[PDB]
């Protein structure tokens, strides 16, 4: 089944949920993790 | 200067093997001329002064190396080898003499001389050729030449621009009279002979049984090169504390043991370790015997130390002069393992002679 | 048979049609214990690295 | 798993490379225990045939369309590297001759053809 | 004449089976001695081989530099707006005032500071 | 001295060492600017002439003289630069007669100052501790995060030898105008020297990271005349 | 004649190396004679009034 | 079951590169956002976002350094571009040790959990990227946080060591029929040299860091001055690893650029053998100079001269390389595709970044520039503008050949200009701040340093918007990437020469000097069945 | 390449490994070990039975790797002249990496040896710290290690000349003569009067000596495996890559011990 | 290292043996890739080589390459005043006269 969509670990076409959702959640989680740590360590030392 | 003489001896040792290894009989001729010219330089050091023989060796190296590169004629190559030998003796003898001169204290001499004598391995590792056939080969030595000049700028600026009673004594016959003086020299010879006998012949045997290509032949000797520097640097310190005579005896012992262990190996992996042992033992003996000779001459003679180092240089260069080809000639009748066996047994038998230097005789 | 089953095993390990780490009838012993204990080890390090973020000690 | 081969003429696969067994009480040899692509090499090296060749491509003559350089391959294509007729003049160029076309080497002009085996 | 006249405006829209026909009709017509070829044939022979179609189009057209320029401007305006919004709502300490950065000047002038290029703490 | 709002260059110097540093920096920037202009001009030429060029020179690939020259020229540049650096390194130091000794211990988040001389028979060595004035307590016109309650005082035109050590962690004693930057290790004594040529106030800050209150441990030096020094010392 | 051209890239190489070095010295000899020396003169002249005032 | 046996229990060397890429994207996003968090607090004087907590500022700095030296550049430059491109270029089926490649990948996801958990279980690990002992002891940092950040530098070290062994062994005995070890392309030489540096430099870091761990939790007194120890020892044992690392990050970049400059300027590289010798010299001189990181600790006056002499000497090989790049670019034809723009930007930015190193190699001047944003401005030009640009160029160069899907030219150009502008506005004013005397690692500054710090918090918001646009560019590459090869002739690997007709060009389209661009659109899982031949 | 039916066998002499689950499992085991060890030393766990389980899982993973590495060479027969050379090169490159860690400890010893701090009296091994006499059990270990190094060469020459009883005896004697080294050096940690935390001498003496202990336990395990795999007829007279890999390791360990005896015991 | 009179012999003999269009374009591609402009004899052989293989665009693009290789305009006018018999005998028309 060699082809141009076959070497990637994820499915891109003929998919129930459109690919934009998995693509956006990846970057959202990646760019939102570092704010969670700051929130956690700010709420632990009294300051807001 | 102290730092200046350290740098000078380091570069003097470094350039010699750089010139030596590059290749486009001759070795024997150069070593023979080096043996012959040495006592004349030793005599010259007394009257002319130390810096002149050091300065001469540099121009001698330049003329010899130019002959090698620009000349393919046999006669010019022979002249280059002869001047290489003669000149080196100037550089080595004067460098060792003044290195002892500035470094007066007994303890510091060992560490300084170990740092200095580590330069021989650096020379062989740095360039198998130096200034070899293709232009990019002077695209490697160019960075290091700049560093050498730049450090010499430090030395010169310290001595010249800003802040950093000779005695006629010890005639050469008087030097030869001391048997104590002789002992170290003799050992020094033995070790040199051993590596030397090994150099031509070992590759030849490998060709016979190992079934190894030329790259294995070249790479066999790298562990010895690393071992020499490691052992010299460590035991230049350790010799004073543990007793210099004990270090000499032990090092001769490991020389013999490694020489016996070498033949039995039938694979390169067995070949690797004995080379390291040989390197450590030879570095041990060299670092042990070099400083001790000046101490001996100071205790039992006046402090004019030039010829003693001439005798030392004779001991080092006589082995490379004769013995490399002789070891191979002995082979093919004595065979591969018997030569190393006899060398190691000779080393073991000769080892107990180091005991006499343990307590310096009263004088 | 004799001490040389080296030849017989060879015909077994070729075309066994099952991965070479689970083809022998003894593979079970090595792996029913091992896989199971790794799960316990991995589930016992994630219960304490979340129980440490909340400040609960032992 | 089947009959054991005696030279590299009766080896039709991986089924003719098992061999007999050593006897109890002796260190076995390479000719009594060797199974896969190792015994194949061992059999090849005992009669003079090199199973795994290491001969770089021919660099004697150039190649035209009427008489091209023939390159053997068990596939429909093969990767070829060209450096010239005296063998180090042209810089390295890579070509893919196949069974429907010939490579031509934009610089020097040699033509390569694919021979199916 | 109609087939070859004005290939510069129609040629790229034709399929790949009507292209080989023109190439094959310009091959059995070029073998004849030249000067027997019409001008349109010469122009078409030049255009088919060395012309600004297919793999000789430019990397950038005249309408692409405008797109890139106005994209960069739009990407910079967003950053300017966000930094302004994060800039208005600041914690301004008591030292950042013009009436305070004048008294520091008197102190720094009583003890001569920066006799060379200059001293001044005023940035409002 | 004090930092200035839109700074671009060094602060005004008050020691010969800092003058030497400025001269050496301006001597190196010469050759660096020359090299940068060369490379930029070549890139401009390549963009201007050889953009979508019809002729490609695919046989100019070896060179033999130009490779000698881009290997030898940087070497001479390096040697020219290295000469003055070595002179400045070996020459400038406390060659003769240090005239005053100050021990500056760096505790966790404040400094402790001892004046090694000026000792009576009972051990009354003049000593004090320098803190940082918080923002809520600043007076009218005092600099924030740079003003200390007790300031080091020294005479002008006298060698000052600072001996630096530490008691908790690795600190750094720095005063940019005087050209002093030495470390404060937990188990060793370091030493630096300075000569001040004019009277004024000089501010500095710590360098090596030490924890929470790294951004507040300022250093402040005044250079008063000899008479004001005697008056100040006859009160402490 | 006019139909025999032999070497033209070498001359361009020489002219490009001979313009990128003059420009460099022009841009670096302005660093050391317009931005460095005047500062040194100004500093020295400031130090040679502060001793006259002390002398008085 | 086919899924697990092909993406979890993996043996193919080209299927670990894609996992490496997907991991590096995540670990770079984390680091860039941590940089944004730091750069918003240094915007105007006071305590703005992080309310008053000076811990949780050093934590962010340490995490930003660790996540983005050890988790982005190394995995992307050795994990993605090594494992995928070295076997194709030299002609090998796979790596010699496949299972070691699989473990070298899989040790990373465990190593990220340790670093993330070292920032949530207590006050954190605010020790700096360089963990000096007496601050990273038990008196200041008392918890399982420095300990867990030490364990993330052990697993990464194991992965790097195993990859280095695999590369050196695969390039020594696993080549094609007529490839001697002087016909190798430059990229393979770069990978080999960086692997040698990795072998000789990592054990020292392992020893130093484990000694620190033992001192913390077993009271062994290696670096405690009350039992006979010196903290300075740690510094030695760190920087022997410290300086080789900065070359391990840059040597893989250089080779990449060579390929680009040899493709879009249709000319072979000027003095390839000179290039290989120069990389050898740069690698070798990078082990003999480690103490220019510590001039203010109180070294001797004779060792300073050696370290100022031995640091300047590296200029000669790098200068040779820059000049050879200009020479190879000179006579040829230049076509401004998106890899070539990054190639041009690298040549100027790296030169500007490295010219500042010569000003810091001197011992006399380093009394004014140590622990200051001059050093930060120095190394971000050579790290952010030298290595990240190379990674972006390599992506834009080999992405079509791996995925088979093309990308939009205009959006890529927009991203390039945005990142250029942002990185130049963010890292240049640090030079002025450094010369005027602003120290490192401080959350709050005096009021003098306000103005420039308002300009440098403006470039971060341009660079991050460039990153978001890069995300969209990947999205539009994956979807509708098959129809994107006809928008611009950027898709062509090499345009037709002057006298080559288009008809002849279409039959013979690819002319290359390496195997990479002869392979199929996604290279086949088993790509070499019959061996390749050279002459 | 013109042998008759050549397409029925592979055209290149390299090993395409099958899919294996051991990398991921070893990664998980190390992850669990790291987290558990980082937590247990600061509270948060209490019980110590999780660390030991993690260590055991790591070791079991390595052993199950080696099972496949032996099956792929003695039963399937995928080890040609190329793959063997690659394995040897890799082992050398791993051994070099172990060697350059002892260099760090030696440099740590020489940095404190020359330049002792003011806090300790300026003297090596300081007052109140009695060193270990080098005319004692430290001298048995040198003799036993040299005898062991000499006894394994008789085992490699008894396989080349086709002797079975004559290779088992040598390997057994070598194992039983390295266990004696380990035992002597494990009854020497109980007859010393200076601990890890008494000075910098006692923190580095043990660091260098301690690493040697583990590297010798590895040798004991390897020699036992070599005996067990020879008793079951796995080794041919010209294809034996376990014996060479275990012989190159023993010699390096002996060379290292002769430096740990010259710099740690005599000098002081 | 080659002289002008060896270059202008090597490339004439090479143009006298091109047998397809690929070969004529190949030899023409690396003739205009040196530091020496081809002499009028070499271009004269090239035009005949194009006439045997039966291609017209190559014969017109040869004269367009000279406009870019030559440094100035007097040299370009000098070339066209010597290759005037060949153009009017074979039938080649310049690009400036076609306006394609
Ligand atoms: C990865 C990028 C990178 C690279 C490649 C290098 C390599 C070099 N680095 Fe390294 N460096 C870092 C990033 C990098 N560094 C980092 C991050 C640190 C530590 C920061 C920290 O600890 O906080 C560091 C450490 C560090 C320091 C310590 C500064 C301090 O005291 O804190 C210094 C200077 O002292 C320095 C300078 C150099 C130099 C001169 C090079 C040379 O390799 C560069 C040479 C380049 C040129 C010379 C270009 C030549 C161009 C030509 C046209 C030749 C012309 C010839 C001449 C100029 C004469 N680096
Ligand atoms: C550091 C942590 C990791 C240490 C483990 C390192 C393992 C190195 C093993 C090297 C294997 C080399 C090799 O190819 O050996 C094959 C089998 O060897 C083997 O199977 C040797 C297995 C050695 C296992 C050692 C495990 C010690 C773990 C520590 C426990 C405490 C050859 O087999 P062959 O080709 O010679 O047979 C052919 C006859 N047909
Ligand atoms: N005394 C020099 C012994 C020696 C040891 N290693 C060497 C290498 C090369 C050489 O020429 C000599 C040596
Ligand atoms: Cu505390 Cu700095
Ligand atoms: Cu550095
Ligand atoms: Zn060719």
């Amino acid at each position: 089944d060699v082809g141009p969509y076959s070497n990637l670990p994820f499915k891109v076409k003929n998919r129930r949920v459109p690919y934009a959702v998995p693509h956006f959640l990846f970057f959202a989680i990646g760019m939102g993790i570092p704010f969670f740590a700051c929130y956690v360590q700010l709420k632990r030392s009294g300051s807001i | 200067s102290r730092k200046l003489i350290l740098f000078i001896v380091f570069l003097a040792l470094l350039l010699d093997n750089m010139l030596l290894t590059v290749v486009v009989l001759l070795f024997a001729s150069k070593a023979t001329v080096q043996l012959i010219t040495n006592p004349f330089i030793g005599l010259l050091t007394n009257r002319i002064g130390y810096p002149i023989p050091i300065f001469a060796g540099f121009c001698i190296m330049f003329v010899s190396t130019i002959m090698f590169a620009f000349s393919s004629s046999y006669a010019f190559l022979l002249i280059a080898r002869s001047l290489q030998g003669i000149g080196s003796s100037c550089s080595s003898v004067a460098g060792m003499g003044m290195l002892a001169s500035v470094y007066t204290d007994d303890e510091e001499r060992g560490n300084v001389m170990g740092i200095a004598l580590g330069g021989l391995a650096m020379g062989v590792l740095v360039g198998p050729p130096f200034g070899s056939v293709l232009y990019e080969f002077v695209g490697k030595t160019a960075p290091f030449l700049v560093l050498a000049a730049l450090v010499l700028l430090d030395g010169a600026i310290q001595l010249f621009v800003l802040q950093p009673e000779s005695q006629k004594g010890t005639p050469l016959t008087t030097l030869l009279k001391d048997p104590y003086i002789l002992i170290a020299a003799g050992s020094i010879c033995f070790a040199n002979m051993g590596i030397a006998m090994l150099e031509p012949a070992l590759p030849i045997w490998m060709m016979e049984t190992m079934c190894s290509r030329k790259w294995q032949l070249g790479v066999a000797f790298l562990p010895a090169s690393i071992s020499y520097l490691i052992g010299t640097n460590i035991f230049g310190i350790l010799a004073h504390k543990m007793g210099r005579w004990l270090c000499a005896l032990l090092g001769m012992i490991i020389v013999g043991v490694s020489i016996l262990c070498i033949p039995f190996a039938k694979n390169i992996y067995g070949l690797i370790a004995p080379n390291f042992g040989v390197g450590f033992a030879i570095g041990m003996v060299d670092s042990s015997m070099m400083p001790i000779m000046g101490y001996l001459v100071d205790l039992r003679h006046v402090s004019v130390y030039g010829s003693v180092y001439a005798i030392a240089d004779v001991a080092f260069c006589m082995g490379y002069a004769i013995g490399p080809s002789a070891g191979g000639a002995i082979a093919k009748a004595i065979g591969f393992p018997w030569l190393m066996t006899i060398i190691g047994i000779i080393d073991i038998l000769f080892a107990p002679l180091c005991f006499f230097l343990r307590s310096p005789p009263a004088k | 048979t004799a001490t040389e089953k080296i030849i017989e095993l060879q015909k077994f390990y070729q075309s066994t049609n099952k991965p070479i780490y689970a083809a022998h009838p003894r593979s079970k012993y090595y792996l029913i214990p091992y896989f199971g204990l790794l799960g316990v080890s991995v589930a016992a390090t994630l219960f304490y690295t979340g129980r440490a973020c909340f400040g609960i000690k032992d | 798993q089947f009959k054991t081969a005696t030279s590299i003429a009766e080896v039709e696969g991986l089924e003719n490379l098992v061999g007999p067994g050593a006897k109890t009480g002796t260190v076995p040899t390479d000719l009594e225990q060797a199974t896969g692509l190792e015994r194949y090499e061992l059999l090849g090296k005992l009669e003079g045939i090199e199973v795994f060749d290491e001969t770089p491509l021919e660099a004697v003559r150039k190649g035209t369309m009427k008489d091209p350089i023939l390159i053997d391959s068990y596939d429909d294509y093969r990767y070829v590297g060209c450096t010239g007729v005296p063998a180090d003049s042209h810089n390295i160029e890579w070509l893919k001759p196949t069974t429907e076309k010939n490579a031509r080497c934009w610089e020097c002009g040699s033509v390569y053809k694919l021979n199916f085996l | 004449n109609a087939t070859v006249t004005n290939l510069e405006k129609r040629w790229e829209d034709l399929p790949e089976t009507d292209q080989k026909d023109i190439i094959s009709q310009l091959s059995e017509r070029q073998k004849l001695p030249w000067k027997d070829l019409t001008l349109s044939e010469k122009k078409a022979a030049w255009y088919i081989s060395f012309g600004e179609w297919g793999p000789r189009r430019p990397v950038h057209t005249k309408e692409d530099k405008l797109y890139i320029f106005w994209g960069t401007v739009i990407g910079i305006v967003i950053s300017a707006t966000i930094f302004g919004a994060f800039r208005y709502n600041r914690n301004v300490p008591k030292t950042m005032n013009r009436e305070w950065q004048a008294a520091s000047d008197e102190y720094l002038k009583s003890k001569n500071a920066e006799p060379f290029t200059g001293y001044s703490q005023i940035q409002s | 001295d004090v930092p200035t709002p839109w700074g671009i260059f060094f602060q005004d110097s008050a020691t010969p060492n800092m003058e030497g540093i400025i001269e050496l920096h301006n001597n190196i920037m010469f050759y660096l600017v020359l090299i940068l202009t060369f490379v930029s001009y070549i890139l401009y030429t390549i963009i201007y002439n050889y953009s979508n060029a019809t002729i490609v020179h695919k046989y100019m690939n070896h060179g033999q003289l130009i490779e000698i020259v881009w290997t030898t020229l940087p070497a001479v540049i390096l040697l020219i630069i290295a000469f003055p650096s070595f002179i400045l390194l070996y020459l400038c130091d406390e060659v003769i007669s240090p005239a005053m000794t100050i021990k500056a211990i760096g505790l966790q988040w404040y400094w402790k100052y001892e004046y090694s001389d000026f000792i009576n028979d009972d051990g009354e060595i003049v000593e004090f501790e320098s803190y940082v004035i918080p923002e809520e307590l600043l007076e009218d016109g005092q600099l924030r995060l740079l003003d200390v309650d007790a300031s080091v005082v020294v005479p002008v035109d006298t060698h000052i030898r600072f001996i630096v050590s530490s008691a908790d962690v690795i600190h750094d004693f720095c005063v940019p105008a005087l050209g002093v930057k030495v470390d404060a290790s937990p188990g060793r004594l370091n030493q630096t020297s300075a000569l001040i040529q004019r009277e004024g106030v000089y501010y500095g800050q710590c360098s090596e990271l030490c924890g929470v209150m790294h951004s507040a441990m300022p250093i402040k030096i005044e250079a008063v005349s000899l008479y004001e020094f005697i008056n100040w010392l006859d009160e402490q | 004649s006019l139909t025999r051209i032999q070497g033209s890239v070498k001359r361009r190489i020489l002219t490009d190396i001979s313009v990128g070095l003059t420009l460099g010295f022009g841009f670096a000899s302005y660093w050391w004679w317009g931005v460095h020396k005047p500062t040194v003169a100004h500093r020295e002249n400031y130090y040679i009034e502060l001793a006259k005032k002390k002398k008085a | 079951m086919n899924y697990i046996n092909r993406w979890l229990f993996s043996t193919n060397a080209k299927d670990i590169a894609v996992l490496y890429f997907i991991f590096a994207l995540f670990c770079g996003l984390l680091g860039s956002i941590m940089s944004l968090i730091l750069r918003l607090e240094l915007s105007a004087p006071g305590n703005q976002i992080l309310m008053g907590n000076h811990q949780l500022f050093n934590v962010v700095a340490t995490a930003h350094a660790v996540l983005m030296v050890f988790f982005l550049v190394m995995p992307a430059a050795i994990g993605f571009f090594g494992n995928y491109l070295l076997p194709l270029m030299i002609g090998a089926s796979d790596m010699s040790f496949a299972r070691l490649n699989n473990i070298s990948f899989w040790l990373l996801p465990p190593a990220l959990v340790s670093l993330l958990a070292s920032a949530l279980i207590e006050n954190g690990a605010g020790t700096g990227w360089t963990v000096y002992p007496p601050l990273a002891g038990v008196q200041s940092h008392s918890g399982p946080s420095v300990d867990l950040a030490i364990f993330a530098l052990h697993l990464t070290s194991i992965s790097s060591l195993l990859g280095a062994i695999n590369f050196i062994t695969t390039t020594l005995n696993m080549r094609t029929i007529g490839m001697t070890m002087s016909k190798l392309p430059l990229f393979v030489w770069a990978v080999v040299f960086t692997s040698i540096l990795l072998l000789l430099s990592l054990p020292v870091l392992s020893a130093g860091v484990t000694l620190l761990l033992l001192d913390r939790n077993f009271n062994t007194s290696f670096f405690e001055p009350a039992g006979g120890g010196d903290p300075i020892l740690y510094q030695h044992l760190f920087w022997f690893f410290g300086h080789p690392e900065v070359y391990i990050l840059i040597i893989p970049g250089f080779g990449i650029i060579s390929h680009i400059v040899s493709t879009y300027s249709k000319k072979p590289v000027f003095g390839a053998i000179g290039m290989v010798y120069a990389m050898g010299s740069i690698g070798f001189l990078g082990l003999l100079v480690w103490s220019h990181h510590m001039y203010t600790v109180g070294l001797d006056v004779d060792s300073r001269a050696y370290f100022t002499s031995a640091t300047m000497v590296i200029a000669v090989p790098t200068g040779i390389k820059i000049f050879s790049w200009l020479a190879t670019l000179y006579g040829g034809s230049i076509r401004y595709t998106t890899p070539m723009l990054y190639a041009f930007a690298f040549l100027f930015l790296f030169t500007v970044g490295g010219l500042s190193g010569v000003v810091l190699s001197n011992a006399s001047l380093d009394i004014a520039f140590h622990d200051t944003y001059y050093v930060i401005g120095h190394f971000h030009y050579v790290l952010s503008l030298g290595a990240v640009f190379s990674l972006f160029a390599g992506y834009y160069y080999w992405s079509p050949l791996i995925t088979g899907l093309y990308y939009n030219n205009n959006l890529a150009n927009i991203q390039f200009w945005l990142l250029f502008i942002g990185t130049n506005v963010t890292f240049f004013p640090m030079h002025f701040l450094g010369l005027n005397g602003m120290p490192r690692r401080i959350p709050d500054y005096p009021d003098a340093f306000a103005g420039w710090n308002a300009i440098s918090s403006f470039g971060s918001l341009i660079s991050i918007i460039s990153v978001i646009l890069f995300a969209y560019v990947i999205y539009d590459q994956l979807v509708n990437g098959l129809t994107n090869k006809q928008l611009s002739t950027n898709s062509l690997f090499k345009n037709p020469d002057f006298i080559e007709s288009n008809i002849i060009f279409n039959d013979n389209s690819i002319k290359s000097s390496s195997i990479d661009f002869l392979l199929t659109s996604p290279p086949l899982p088993h790509t070499f069945n019959t061996p390749a031949i050279q002459s | 390449m013109r042998i008759q039916n050549r397409e029925n066998l592979q055209l290149f002499p390299f090993h395409l490994v099958t899919n294996s689950p051991w990398p991921l499992t070893t990664s998980l085991a190390l992850m669990s070990l790291a987290l558990t060890l980082g937590l247990t030393m600061h509270g948060y766990i209490g019980n110590h039975l999780w660390l030991f389980l993690a260590i055991s899982l790591v070791l079991s993973s390595i052993f199950l790797w080696v099972r496949d590495v032996v099956i792929e060479g003695t039963y399937l027969g995928d080890h040609t002249i190329a793959v063997r050379k690659g394995l040897n090169i890799g082992f050398m490159l791993f051994v070099l990496s172990e060697i350059l860690i002892f260099a760090a400890l030696f440099w740590s010893y020489f940095h404190s040896a020359m330049g002792p701090t003011i806090e300790i009296g300026c003297q090596w091994p300081p007052v109140g710290i009695t060193s270990i006499k080098p005319t004692e059990l430290p001298l048995l270990n040198t003799i036993i290690l040299l005898a062991s190094g000499a006894t394994v060469t008789w085992a490699h020459h008894s396989i080349l000349y086709k002797d079975r009883q004559g290779t088992l005896v040598g390997l057994f004697i070598t194992t039983l003569l390295i266990i004696l080294f380990v035992g002597c050096q494990v009854l020497e940690y109980t007859w010393a009067t200076f601990t890890i935390a008494d000075s910098v001498f006692g923190s580095i003496f043990y660091a260098g000596t301690g690493l040697h202990f583990i590297h010798m336990v590895m040798l004991i395990v390897m020699l036992a495996i070599c005996y067990a795999r020879m008793y079951f007829y796995h080794f041919t007279s010209n294809h034996h890559l376990g014996l060479e890999t275990t012989i190159l390791y023993l010699h390096v360990l002996d060379i290292i011990w002769l430096f740990l005896y010259i710099v740690f015991y005599w000098w002081g | 290292e080659e002289t002008y009179e060896e270059f202008s012999q090597r490339y004439e003999k090479e143009f006298d043996e091109a047998y397809d269009l690929f070969e004529v374009q190949r030899v023409l591609n690396n003739c205009f890739s040196y530091d020496i402009v081809p002499s009028p004899a070499v271009i004269g052989k090239a035009l005949n080589a194009c006439r045997r293989v039966n291609d017209y665009a190559t014969a017109v693009r040869v004269f367009e390459g000279l406009k870019h290789k030559v440094e100035t305009k007097e040299q370009y006018d000098a070339y066209l005043e010597e290759l005037k018999d060949v153009r009017e005998e074979l039938g080649i028309d310049l690009k400036e006269e076609l306006f394609p």
